[PDB]
């Protein structure tokens, strides 16, 4: 899971680094920062993926109801 | 003569009127890449080249005919 | 390469003439654009403009890459086309064709004989040309019957 | 005399774009100076909105006599040439073949000019020599 | 740049047009007479020609069925 | 033989023959060409009470010109829709349902004699030029199904069994046409003829 | 000067074209045909390349 | 090495099965380009036989010049997709 | 490994491009050391960007087997698969070599913002070549769309004077005509549930709902090749947009028509594109004769260069419309040689002549010969290439497609020969009045071509030449590819 939190973090990263172009100051201007946005994605990230991960369960238990009404159908 | 404006103009076919001060020397050495390579020519051709009413016998061609019957 | 007390007397002797528009001992690096004082490449500039202000096409910066990777990379496309071991299927059917024959002819003294004869390299060059090679027979089986599998794979008729 | 070449309209309307007299360019007198010699033009001289048709680069236009008179010469020349044919081939006054024309043995070639069987004999023979 | 082109006015004017024919153009019968052939008639002919001969000419390899010189001669005389 | 042309048409039901009791153009017509002409008229005259009321008002003066109409339109305006309405009834008669040519038929017509009333002002060509851009609005409209394809939709079809639910087969030939929803595997070659013909590579080359 | 910077190229790129022809022959009689190129890497086959489109088909369904 | 043709026909398959559809595909393409083989190898045979017989070239090689004339309308790529779809039968 | 690594490189790329030209904003007013030279460090940065893009084409190309039937490195990448063929290969290359060339024939006439300009460059480049790659329809919509928003900037910003007229051509145009398009991908997606190639390529639709289907995508590659009537947007997009925008226009741009046709119509409408081939010869033919009648009444050099386009992608369309092997590999072959010249043209007519003399009237320019013989050779070489002389691709490309038409329809398809013809009446008029009569008064004599303008033409024109002496180079990787996407059912 580190690499997915990873990717989110670094969509931190990026979103810093936008806002620093938008405000017109160097990229290296208060570092902390970067590490602030970081953080701030990976949470999300984190609720992220548990939402995802509850979709995929709560899809499969529809998908088997849904199949029994298909067969149902084809007949 | 006239002014063929030739300090800027330099094609590679000379522009008005143009010999090399070297151009003796420069004669022989293309004299001698044409020559050199004219003989490529005619090594490559001698081995390249063949007669096409030769490659077969008449007696191949007549089964030929026969067998696509 | 900024060498600091080089621009110095380089911005200098600009300023001993006054009037405008009326060096090669200098390079910079490639860690030197993102590491120099805020002061120092402002410095470099104004002794840029200023020393090109006191002047044809080249040195435009774009000819060693061209030539070291773009040239590169089209000989190496030229390389792949001549000399890359890929079958087309225009080949691939021409050596499947001989192979049929073999297999159809087993009994066949001399269309083996021929076969084996036949270089892997004249295979496409079957016919007539300057290779003197033996293929009569060869040719031969082929006029006389269909080597295709065309008629197996149609199994539905009008 | 001289006459202007076919699709020049006699009037335009284009706006503000200046109205003028068609000139073609090919028939300017070409002992005058001109700041363009070749073309015959001088610098900021007027175009005609189809310029490119009234200048040394279109067609060069002849004029020695009308269209008319050229079309009508050129398909008097050609009758004359098809009256001459006419009147000879009604009235056959062409000779007759002097000999019966050449026949050949061995059914007229018929195997030597890719005649599989008797069914396609004169479908490729040529001539046929009945006199064995 | 040097301004190395030097510029013609009346050429100037005359490109400016040519560009901006557009604009004074006028759906007359003259216009309209042009319209049709190009866009209504001439596809038309080629539209009769494609469907007319849409798999009516089974060309390749087409045999000779038929003889091509005369057997005999006939005097006109 | 003739032509093989694609036929870009969406699926509607089609009246089996003897069906179709044709509508009375006439009657029809009657109807939208009194009741038009009535609220126009009608809305015309509470206007002008609406003016008599007020017009020292800019306000309502500017509201109440924008929905005034002229003289030749109280008149073109019923004649018009009145019109339409007999010539799209009067050509779906003929041809046993509404087509897209007929409606684009009966909206040029309409809006033309219209126009030729309410526009008299105006070149005769330039009056052709809004009757022909109206007429082909219409024409579109019926030639999407007017608002919805209703029963012949691909909704509607899924729900008939007439859709692609079960999959496809390749093993099953149908000989009669498959639906216009519906794909299949593989088909009869002999409805590739009938759709191509033969020629230029089917059967013969 | 006719071997300046613009004359001599074309011949060396044809030069250097030939030797490198003629040495992936050589290269050719030595390893069963397989050119001088195997280096870099040889082609995939179908077996290979069969299971990567049996995987990626059965996910489009 | 030289693969080899995976002989399946359209009729014996599933076109549900992913990898049987794409060797039917595969099969009946192969086929086709083998037949544009054979019939350059006659084309071969009929440049030469032209070349050698000289005068005698319609006698000699008639045969040859025949088989020619009758393959190249069908010995040709037709592709996979018109037997894929149409059943000859039906 | 090919997708994955194209994409996730150059973003790092356009971000790296952002990061060093973009730090100094913040009222420094400084004079930063990277602005120097026209911003010669970021500028070379970008080119260094599209060579390693093609490098990374090549990596793939060495594992390619012209002897497999079907997509190669079948890869998945952001929930989408993508894979290569050998029609896709050969399209990816291309787009992929004139990437370096876009950003050297803009590498000095610019009058500012270099770093933007090579972004968008790289950024066309890579969507386009993305474009070949995906392998369903959604996918292949996403990228035939997502450049005209770089695109619609880059004319805006970097044209010339009309750019505001091109700017909107071009965006109102291809939208418009793409939705089109996305009209009849929504209608697979709904009846099919998916989009993707294989998938749909083995589904028969009921001829009625292939006809609707035929039209909604035929309407927007019909505008994008473009054909007659709807080519009316790029004669002035052509000519009011930048050097680097006309190229990747003249060289990607328009052939991503034709592998709409090879993609979405061939295999999955192929029914009804038997149906449709006479109007489409119908449209193309007049589109080719049209072209090149208006043609030779044109004043502008960049817009002369841009019907003459037209005239030869009416020939691709032919060709590939075709059902057989000879037309498609000729329709194939002509798209990758006008890959070539067209660019080249406009490198010669709106490149070296446009950054000297800064006008493109025809009445300005003649006798060039005189002062600029290096110029006129590569003018008049390029010019025969245009009209497809032999030794050249572009002939390759139109014998095989006016072949591919005569063996398809033998009485219309003869039409299409008119290309020899007209096509060297408009080119040759251009080439022997711009060479010809005494050097034009009206101009002042000048530098010659330099080594960055000989440069671009040269590598332009070789590879003209190697697939017009050995197309086999190219005919060998389409072979089993092409064959594919015949239709026939002979009995
Ligand atoms: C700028 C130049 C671009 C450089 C890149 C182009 C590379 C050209 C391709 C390289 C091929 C290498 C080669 O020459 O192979 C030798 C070849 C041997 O092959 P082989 O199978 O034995 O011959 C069969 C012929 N039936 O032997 C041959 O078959 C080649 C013989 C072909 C002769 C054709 C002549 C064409 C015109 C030649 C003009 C230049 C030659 C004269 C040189 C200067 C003379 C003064
Ligand atoms: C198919 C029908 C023909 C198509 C015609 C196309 C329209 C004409 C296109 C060419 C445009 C004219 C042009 O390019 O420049 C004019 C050029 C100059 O020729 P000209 O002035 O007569 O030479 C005098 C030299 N002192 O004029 C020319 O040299 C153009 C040469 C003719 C172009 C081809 C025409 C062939 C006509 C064949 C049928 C002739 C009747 C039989
Ligand atoms: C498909 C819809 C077909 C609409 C055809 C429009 C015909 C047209 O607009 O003609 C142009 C005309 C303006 O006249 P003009 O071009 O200046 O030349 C006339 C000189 N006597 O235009 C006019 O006469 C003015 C009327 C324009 C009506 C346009 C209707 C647009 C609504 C449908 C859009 C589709
Ligand atoms: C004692 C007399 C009492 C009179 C009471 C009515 C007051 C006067 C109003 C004038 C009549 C119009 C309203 C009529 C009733 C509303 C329409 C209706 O319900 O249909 C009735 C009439 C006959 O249709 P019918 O088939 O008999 O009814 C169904 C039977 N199964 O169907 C019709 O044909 C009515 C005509 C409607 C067509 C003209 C209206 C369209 C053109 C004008 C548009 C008005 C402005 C647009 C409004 C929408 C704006 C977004
Ligand atoms: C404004 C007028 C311009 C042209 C108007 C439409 C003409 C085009 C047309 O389709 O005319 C046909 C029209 C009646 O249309 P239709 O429904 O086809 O007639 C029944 C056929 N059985 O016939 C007409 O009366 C017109
Ligand atoms: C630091 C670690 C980076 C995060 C690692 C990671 O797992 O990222 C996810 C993905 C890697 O790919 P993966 O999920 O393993 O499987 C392929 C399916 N995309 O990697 C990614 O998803 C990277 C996606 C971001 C780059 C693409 C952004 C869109 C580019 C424009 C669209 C172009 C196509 C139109
Ligand atoms: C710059 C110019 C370049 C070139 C421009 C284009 C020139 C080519 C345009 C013409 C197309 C090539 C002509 C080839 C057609 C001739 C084929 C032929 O053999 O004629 C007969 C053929 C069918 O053969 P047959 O057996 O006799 O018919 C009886 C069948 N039981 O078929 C027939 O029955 C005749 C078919 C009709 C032919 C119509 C020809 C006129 C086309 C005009 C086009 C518009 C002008
Ligand atoms: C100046 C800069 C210009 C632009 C430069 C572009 C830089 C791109 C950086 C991407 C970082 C990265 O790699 O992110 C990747 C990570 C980890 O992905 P995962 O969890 O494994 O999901 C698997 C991904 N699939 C499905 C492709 C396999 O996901 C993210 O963070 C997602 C990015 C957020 C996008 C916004 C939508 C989500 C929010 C939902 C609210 C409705
Ligand atoms: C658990 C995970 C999250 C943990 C952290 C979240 C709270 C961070 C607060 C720290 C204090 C702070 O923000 O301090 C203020 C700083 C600095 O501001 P400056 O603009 O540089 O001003 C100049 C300051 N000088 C003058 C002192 C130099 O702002 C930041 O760094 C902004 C980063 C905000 C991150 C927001 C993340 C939102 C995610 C949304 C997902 C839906
Ligand atoms: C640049 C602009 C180009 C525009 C597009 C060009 C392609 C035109 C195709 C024309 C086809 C054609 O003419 O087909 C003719 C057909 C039907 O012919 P029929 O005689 O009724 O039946 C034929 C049977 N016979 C031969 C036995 C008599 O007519 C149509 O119903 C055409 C409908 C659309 C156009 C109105
Ligand atoms: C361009 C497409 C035109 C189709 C030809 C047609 O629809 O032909 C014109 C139709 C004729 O339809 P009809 O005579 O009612 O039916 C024909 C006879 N039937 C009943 C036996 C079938 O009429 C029209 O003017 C309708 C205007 C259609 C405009 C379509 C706009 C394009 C939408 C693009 C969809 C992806
Ligand atoms: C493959 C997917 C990539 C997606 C990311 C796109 C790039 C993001 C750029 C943000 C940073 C930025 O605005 O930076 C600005 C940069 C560089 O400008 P500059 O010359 O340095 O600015 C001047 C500064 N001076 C004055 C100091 C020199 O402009 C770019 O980069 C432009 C690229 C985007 C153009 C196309 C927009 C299309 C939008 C819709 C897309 C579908
Ligand atoms: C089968 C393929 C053959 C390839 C090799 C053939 C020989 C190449 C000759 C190159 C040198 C040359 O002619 O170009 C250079 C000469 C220069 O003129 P000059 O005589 O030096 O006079 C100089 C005086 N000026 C300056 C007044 C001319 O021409 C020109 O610029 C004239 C313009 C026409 C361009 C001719 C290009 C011909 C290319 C052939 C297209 C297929």
């Amino acid at each position: 899971m580190i690499a997915s939190l990873a990717g989110w973090g670094l969509f931190g990263v990026t979103v810093r680094a936008y806002q620093q172009g938008i405000r017109k100051v160097p990229f290296s201007y208060y570092p902390l920062g970067y590490v602030y946005s970081a953080l701030g994605w990976v949470a999300f990230g984190y609720g992220f993926n548990l939402w995802t991960e509850r979709n995929d369960k709560l899809l499969e238990k529809r998908v088997e109801k849904l199949k029994e009404s298909r067969n149902l159908r084809l007949s | 003569h006239h002014i063929h404006t030739p300090s800027y103009i330099k094609p590679p076919t000379g522009g008005w009127n143009f010999t090399p001060a070297n151009w003796k020397q420069n004669t022989v050495l293309v004299l001698v890449g044409f020559t050199a390579c004219c003989v490529g020519l005619y090594k490559l051709g001698e081995a390249g080249s063949y007669n096409p009413k030769l490659k077969y016998k008449e007696e191949e061609l007549s089964r030929w005919n026969q067998s696509a019957k | 390469a900024f060498n600091l007390q080089l621009e110095k007397e380089i911005r200098s002797k600009i300023d001993s003439l006054p009037k405008l528009n009326n060096v090669t001992n200098r390079k910079l690096s490639l860690t030197d654009y993102l590491f120099q004082n805020a002061a120092n490449q402002a410095l470099y500039v104004d002794n840029e403009a200023d020393l090109k202000e006191l002047d044809e096409n080249e040195n435009e910066g774009w000819e060693k890459i061209m030539y070291v990777g773009f040239v590169p990379t089209m000989i190496l496309i030229f390389a792949i086309v001549l000399f890359k071991d890929d079958k087309s299927i225009d080949e691939w059917a021409m050596d499947e064709l001989l192979l049929r024959l073999k297999e159809k002819n087993l009994s066949d003294v001399e269309l083996i004989d021929e076969l084996d004869k036949l270089s892997k390299s004249h295979v496409g060059k079957i016919g007539a040309s300057e290779i003197n090679k033996r293929d009569a027979v060869i040719i031969e089986r082929i006029l006389n019957g269909e080597y295709d599998q065309l008629s197996g794979l149609k199994k539905k008729e009008l | 005399k001289s006459f202007l070449p076919h699709f020049i309209p006699k009037n335009y309307s284009y706006g503000d774009y200046p109205r003028l007299k068609p000139e073609n360019l090919q028939k300017r007198d070409p002992y005058l100076k001109y700041d363009d010699q070749a073309n015959k033009r001088n610098f900021n001289e007027p175009l005609h909105p189809q310029q490119d048709d009234l200048d040394m680069w279109a067609p060069d236009h002849f004029d020695f006599v009308q269209d008319s008179i050229a079309l009508k010469w050129f398909g008097t020349f050609f009758g004359v040439l098809a009256v001459f044919s006419s009147v000879i081939y009604i009235g056959g006054l062409y000779p007759e073949k002097p000999a019966n024309p050449r026949n050949y043995p061995f059914s007229g070639l018929a195997k030597d000019l890719g005649a599989s069987s008797e069914e396609d004999t004169l479908l490729y023979a040529a001539k046929i020599d009945k006199s064995i | 740049g040097p301004h190395l082109l030097r510029e013609d006015a009346s050429f100037q004017r005359y490109g400016q047009l040519r560009d901006n024919l557009a604009t004074y153009w006028k759906f007359n019968r003259k216009a309209a007479r042009n319209v049709f052939i190009f866009l209504v008639a001439v596809p038309a002919g080629l539209g009769y020609l494609a469907y007319n001969y849409e798999g009516k000419t089974p060309f390749v390899g087409k045999r000779r069925t038929e003889p091509i010189f005369e057997q005999d001669y006939v005097p006109r005389k | 033989e003739q032509f093989h042309l694609p036929q870009p048409f969406w699926p509607t039901t089609k009246t089996k023959e003897g069906e179709y009791v044709p509508k009375d153009s006439i009657r029809e017509a009657s109807k939208v060409f009194i009741g038009s002409g009535v609220l126009l008229g009608g809305m015309h005259f509470r206007r002008l009470m609406q003016y008599k009321k007020g017009s020292a008002r800019p306000g309502l003066a500017k509201y109440l010109n924008l929905f005034s109409l002229s003289k030749s339109q109280l008149i073109g305006f019923p004649v018009a829709l009145g019109a339409f309405s007999f010539l799209s009834h009067s050509f779906a008669n003929l041809q046993e349902g509404q087509t897209a040519t007929g409606e684009f038929a009966a909206s040029s017509i309409a809006s033309l004699i219209g126009l030729s009333i309410f526009r008299t002002k105006k070149p005769l060509s330039s009056n052709v030029a809004i009757a022909v851009g109206m007429g082909s609005l219409f024409g579109f409209l019926t030639w999407a199904g007017n608002f919805n394809l209703g029963d012949n939709s691909y909704r509607a079809a899924l729900e008939a069994g007439n859709g692609n639910e079960g999959g496809f087969d390749n093993k099953v030939i149908k000989t009669e046409r498959q639906g216009f929803w519906e794909g299949v595997y593989r088909r009869p070659l002999s409805q590739t003829v009938e759709d191509l013909g033969e020629g230029r590579g089917i059967i013969t080359q | 000067n006719i071997f300046n910077k613009w004359n001599v190229t074309p011949f060396v790129w044809l030069f250097a074209t030939v030797g490198i022809f003629q040495w992936d022959k050589s290269h050719r009689e030595s390893h069963d045909g397989k050119g001088i190129l195997d280096f870099l890497g040889e082609i995939k086959v179908k077996e290979s390349l069969d299971t990567y489109f049996k995987e990626y088909q059965t996910k489009v369904a | 090495d030289h693969v080899r043709s995976p002989n399946v026909s359209f009729d014996d398959i599933d076109y549900n099965n992913s990898q049987d559809l794409h060797n039917a595909q595969e099969s009946l393409l192969r086929e086709q380009w083998i037949r544009v083989s054979a019939l350059k190898v006659c084309r071969k045979a009929l440049e030469s036989c032209y070349k050698t017989s000289g005068p005698n070239h319609y006698e000699d090689c008639r045969e040859i010049a025949e088989k020619y004339l009758n393959m190249l309308p069908d010995h040709r790529i037709q592709g996979f997709l018109g037997y894929q779809k149409n059943d000859p039968s039906k | 490994m090919l997708v994955q690594n194209l994409i996730i490189f150059n973003i790092i790329g356009i971000v790296l491009l952002v990061l060093l030209n973009n730090n100094n904003n913040g009222i420094l007013n400084k004079k930063s050391l990277l602005t120097i030279k026209n911003e010669l460090k970021l500028k070379q940065i970008g080119l260094i960007i599209s060579i390693i893009n093609i490098l990374i084409i090549i990596e793939n190309w060495i594992g390619f087997n012209s002897n497999y039937y079907g997509f190669q490195n079948i890869e998945r990448f952001l929930n989408i698969y993508w894979g290569i063929d050998g029609i896709s290969l050969l399209l990816v290359l291309l787009t992929l070599i004139l990437g370096p060339i876009a950003i050297l024939s803009n590498w000095k006439n610019l009058k500012g913002y270099y770093t933007y300009y090579v972004i968008s460059i790289n950024m066309l480049v890579i969507l386009m070549a993305l474009n070949f790659i995906c392998l369903d329809l959604v996918s292949f919509y996403i990228l035939f769309e997502s450049t005209l928003a770089p695109l619609f900037l880059l004319i805006g910003i970097y044209g010339a004077n009309n750019k505001n007229k091109a700017a909107y051509y071009v965006l109102i145009y291809t939208l418009a005509s793409s939705l089109f398009m996305l009209l009849s991908i929504v209608i697979y997606y709904i009846i099919i549930n998916s989009t993707d190639y294989i998938y749909i390529n083995n589904i028969i639709l009921s001829i009625n709902l292939q006809s609707l289907l035929f039209i909604g995508i035929i309407i927007g590659i019909a505008v994008k090749t473009p054909l007659m009537p709807v080519h009316t947007w790029l004669p002035t997009v052509h000519s009011e947009s930048p050097l680097g925008g006309s190229i990747l226009l003249a060289g990607v741009i328009l052939k991503l028509a034709i592998y709409g046709v090879i993609r979405l119509l061939l295999p999955n409408l192929s029914e009804i594109s038997m149906m449709f081939t006479p109007i489409i010869y119908i449209i193309s033919i007049l589109t080719l004769i049209y072209s090149s009648l208006i043609t030779l009444k044109q004043t502008d050099l960049k817009v002369i260069i841009a019907y003459s386009s037209i005239s030869h992608l009416a020939v691709c369309m032919i060709g590939i419309f075709a059902n057989n092997l000879i037309g498609i590999n000729g329709s194939l072959i002509l798209c990758l040689a006008h890959g070539f010249v067209s660019p080249a043209l406009f490198i010669l007519v709106g490149g070296i002549l446009y950054d000297r003399y800064h006008n493109r009237l025809i009445n300005y320019y003649q006798g060039l010969s005189t002062f600029m013989p290096i110029f006129s050779i590569y003018l008049v070489v390029f010019s025969f290439c245009n009209t497809g002389t032999p030794l050249s691709g572009n002939f390759v490309g139109e014998f095989l497609s006016i072949t591919g038409a005569v063996i398809r329809h033998p009485i219309i398809g003869s039409l299409t020969a008119a290309s020899v013809l007209l096509s060297a009446c408009y080119q040759m008029k251009l080439t022997n009045r711009l060479t010809g009569s005494v050097f034009s008064q009206y101009l002042h004599i000048t530098n010659d071509v330099t080594n960055r303008e000989i440069f671009l033409l040269n590598w332009l024109l070789i590879p003209t030449i190697i697939i017009g002496i050995y197309p086999s180079f190219v005919t060998n990787i389409l072979n089993l590819a092409s064959s594919t996407l015949i239709y026939s059912v002979l009995i």
